[PDB]
């Protein structure tokens, strides 16, 4: 196999496993500033363990986010030369906007919230949480106007002199309607895997504690959970029907895989001869997956508020396949995440810039165009192999050791502590499992 | 002057603000297990960049993106071209994100050990894999006529004596901007610890860099290189000297003198060029010919001109906020 689809399975890999991790980071700093502003106001302790508990979650999710998000950047120009250059006058600018403000925002105040509790005032530890959570929304926000150029490039003008797409109008690249639909679906979905991974281990841990003050914090942690998958799941309807309504203008060949023949014919009639359409099976399966997985999560909660409601606990069998039910649905929404970028970017195929429907006529814009193929770099194929090989074995590495810690700090369960205290140094950012070892004796 | 010259020097900014901040990141990292020689003591050292690691590499994050967008002929070009060693460096900072990230996450000496084993990856591999890559950007490329590097080829031309010159330059560098930040961080056993490693340490930045600093400026360099090159060669000397007369500010900001020194160096001595062929028949790439429009770097520039000052200042507020020394624990 040569160069080309190595590239695309690197990036394929490297980047889905981002996006495994990119999506609770997004819903779950939101439910941890929540939760210690709640704790805050409130005053009640049950909350401040909620917020050790998710933000425990929280700060794994995070630390495996940074990486793989750092490889995808580089990524970029090591292995796609020829599109680096076609798209980086107008592509590159949401990405140095996004590293500018919301990577700087989110990294500084993150740790900022890891490590200055008691060395700014509460209100300000509160405040650094809300604003990572909001630089993940904006990092998100930017990504994708990048992405959507990428679908649905406008704001450029090709120039022959230099061959390239060129930045002509911000506003329109910014306010893409791509972009401006895609955002908030991204957000939502984010939101429904934080939500769905509350809710799960709330409900887990309610029956757990039934079975065996200290757990009170489980109740209102699995309704904040529960609020944020509705919310999240009616958000995510909305803004997927509107990306509908754009993705049957602006990419035909998409929907017509989730007539193909028709627009085939048109494409190779209008770009040259070659194939122009996506893998059929991947897209189709794709599609389905990013909504069978909703149905899961939609499922979850709503037999959570069946056997939770006006604080019942069940005590049978129910109580068992409650807990079963919970944790098989955590991973429901990481799974439909990726379904959906998947589906989103094997049906952008076979452009790495699709071309712009409305595009087609203006002789000016007609070349922003651009193929796979004529947009990796070339490179010796051992190369791309050996960085393949790589990136997949230290990531899967990295997935196992991030279960296996939240795995750990979720069974150790929520803090025996309803405050901050100044001995053992704990606080609303402390790990649950920072002074345990690796396998803990309880 | 030009837009294409302020984004030179603005590159140049963000790159030198990534090697100074990053580059106290790896020495701290670097002589973690060497100057700890103890859990408690290399916790403390790890604990020192702790709050404020992250930053600093959004600090390369932002370097790589408006080095895409300003100038994306030169992206392409040094990122394909560099393939191999770019991906070393990537390898070895995932390796170090999860080790300073998950070093807390469980509380036993196995997770630990494999935590520093992380860390010194992370922390050696990209010091000397920059000073690599960066010597054979002011040595020059195999550079086509359109702007294309084999890195097949180029990539055994990569492994010259400059190029190993500058990489031990780097990390010798970087070990001792590590080791006037401790100094500067730390109070106890710890700082005495490292004013105890601080001879090593400075003997190999003075005996590697200078001679690389000397060499990229005299070969590659203009008529006022040596200057430059004589003035981070007496910043290293006055950062190794304050630190042995308990000036560690003065220590770390000699240091940091010398670190933005040598990348002033690296890209003064480049400019106008922005990417030196190796082939008679290639074109080297300059400001112009690898350059975006003028468009795009008016809203570049309006945006970095509104933005980036704000950035600097609340990092450097988070730095403040963490400016109280480590203890170490007995
Ligand atoms: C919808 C959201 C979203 C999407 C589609 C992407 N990312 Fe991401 N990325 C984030 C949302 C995000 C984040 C949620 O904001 C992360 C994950 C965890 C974190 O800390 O930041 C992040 C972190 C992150 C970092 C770490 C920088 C830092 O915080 O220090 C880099 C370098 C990238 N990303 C790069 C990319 C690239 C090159 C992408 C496309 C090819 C990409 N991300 C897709
Ligand atoms: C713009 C920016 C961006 C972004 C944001 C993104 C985001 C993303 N992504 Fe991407 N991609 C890209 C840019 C991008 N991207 C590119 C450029 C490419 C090249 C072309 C291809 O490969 O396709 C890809 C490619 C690719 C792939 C491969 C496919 C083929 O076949 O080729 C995949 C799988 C993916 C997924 C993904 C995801 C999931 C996500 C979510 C996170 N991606
Ligand atoms: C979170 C989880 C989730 C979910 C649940 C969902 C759910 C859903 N969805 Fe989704 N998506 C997603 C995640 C998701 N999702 C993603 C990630 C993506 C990629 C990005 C964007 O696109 O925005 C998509 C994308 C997308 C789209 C477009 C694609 C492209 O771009 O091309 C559409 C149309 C839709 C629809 C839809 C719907 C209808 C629904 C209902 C069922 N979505």
């Amino acid at each position: 196999m040569d160069v080309v689809d190595i590239a695309r399975w690197q990036f394929g890999i490297t980047t889905v496993y981002h996006f495994i991790f990119v999506p609770l980071t997004i819903g779950l700093a939101p439910l941890v500033a929540i939760m210690q502003t709640f704790w805050q106001v409130t005053g009640k302790e049950h909350w401040y363990r909620a917020t050790r508990f998710f933000g425990t979650v929280l700060l794994i999710n995070f630390a495996v986010g940074v990486a793989t998000g750092i490889v995808q950047e580089f990524q970029f120009g090591m292995n796609w030369s020829e599109y680096s250059r076609f798209v980086g006058d107008v592509f590159g600018g949401p990405l140095a906007l996004e590293g500018l403000i919301a990577f700087f925002l989110e990294s500084v105040f993150l740790g900022l919230w890891i490590f200055g509790w008691g060395k700014i005032p509460g209100w300000l530890h509160t405040a650094s949480i809300w604003i990572v959570a909001i630089a993940t929304n904006i990092s998100a926000y930017f990504i994708i106007v990048a992405n959507s150029f990428m679908q649905h490039p406008v704001g450029a003008e090709y120039n022959p002199e230099t061959g390239r797409a060129e930045l002509t109008d911000f506003w329109a690249l910014l306010t893409n309607s791509t972009a401006l639909a895609a955002f908030p679906h991204a957000v939502a979905g984010g939101f429904l895997t934080a939500g769905t991974f509350v809710l799960g281990i709330s409900g887990w841990w309610i029956i757990r504690a039934h079975r065996q003050s200290k757990h009170s914090m489980h109740r209102p942690a699995l309704w904040v959970g529960w609020w944020t998958t509705v919310v999240s799941s009616v958000a995510l309807f909305i803004t997927g029907d509107t990306q509908a309504k754009l993705m049957f203008v602006q990419q035909p060949m998409k929907m017509a895989s989730a007539g193909v023949n028709q627009l085939q014919a048109a494409a190779e009639q209008a770009y040259g001869p070659g194939n122009y359409s996506p893998n059929l099976f991947v897209t189709y399966w794709s599609f389905r997956a990013m909504i069978g997985l909703m149905l899961g999560s939609l499922a979850i909660a709503a037999i959570a508020w069946l056997l939770l409601r006006k604080k019942r606990t069940p005590t049978g069998k129910i109580a068992r396949l409650f807990q079963i039910g919970s944790l098989i649905a955590i991973p429901f929404p990481f799974l439909a995440n990726s379904a959906g970028w998947i589906f989103t970017e094997m049906g952008r195929q076979p452009w790495v810039v699709h071309p712009n429907p409305e595009s087609a006529g203006d002789a000016r814009t007609e070349m922003i165009r651009m193929t796979v193929d004529m947009g990796v770099s070339d490179h010796a194929p051992w190369q791309v192999w050996l960085t393949l090989i790589g990136f997949t074995i230290l990531y899967l590495i990295l997935f196992v050791v991030w279960v296996w810690l939240i795995r750990r700090a979720v069974l150790i369960g929520p803090p025996e502590e309803g405050a901050p205290s100044v001995e053992a140094k704990t606080g609303p950012a402390t790990p649950i499992g920072s002074d345990m070892p690796m396998t803990p004796l309880q | 002057m030009d837009h294409n010259t302020f984004w030179f020097i603005l590159i140049a900014f963000l790159f030198s603000g990534y090697f100074l901040l990053e580059g106290f990141d790896f020495g701290v990292g670097i002589l973690a297990p060497i100057i700890g020689k103890d859990s408690a003591a290399r916790n403390t050292v790890i604990r020192t960049i702790g709050p404020v690691w992250d930053g600093n590499e959004v600090w390369l994050i932002v370097a790589g993106g408006a080095l895409f967008a300003a100038f994306p002929e030169w992206y392409a070009t040094m990122f394909s071209g560099m393939y191999l060693p770019l991906f070393l460096v990537l390898v070895s900072l995932i390796i170090r994100v999860v080790g300073l990230e998950w070093r807390k996450k469980v509380d036993d000496p196995r997770w630990q050990k494999w935590s520093d084993r992380a860390i010194f990856i992370g922390s050696w591999t990209p010091p000397l894999m920059w000073g690599f890559i960066f010597a054979n950007i002011l040595r020059g490329m195999p550079i086509k006529a359109d702007h294309t590097i084999d890195a097949a080829a180029a990539l055994p031309g990569m492994v010259n004596v400059f190029a190993i010159l500058g990489a031990l330059a780097f990390t010798a560098l970087f070990a001792l901007h590590g080791l006037a930040f401790i100094r500067l961080k730390t109070a106890g056993r710890v700082r005495t610890d490292a004013a105890k490693a601080a001879p090593g340490v400075a003997l190999l930045a003075a005996v590697t860099g200078g001679p690389f600093v000397l060499w990229a400026a005299i070969a590659y360099g203009r008529s006022w290189s040596w200057i430059l090159a004589v003035l981070i060669i007496a910043a290293v000397l006055g950062g190794a000297f304050a630190l042995i007369k308990d000036r560690d500010g003065l220590s770390f900001l000699s240091t940091s003198v010398a670190v933005i020194g040598v990348v002033a160096l690296l890209f003064s001595s480049l400019f106008p060029n922005v990417m030196p062929t190796t082939l008679a028949d290639g074109v080297s790439l300059d400001i112009w010919n690898a350059s975006a429009s003028h468009y795009a770097l008016t809203i570049l520039t309006w945006t970095a001109a509104v933005i980036a000052p704000l950035v600097v200042l609340y990092q450097g507020w988070t730095y403040w906020v963490f400016r109280k020394r480590l203890h170490a624990e007995p």
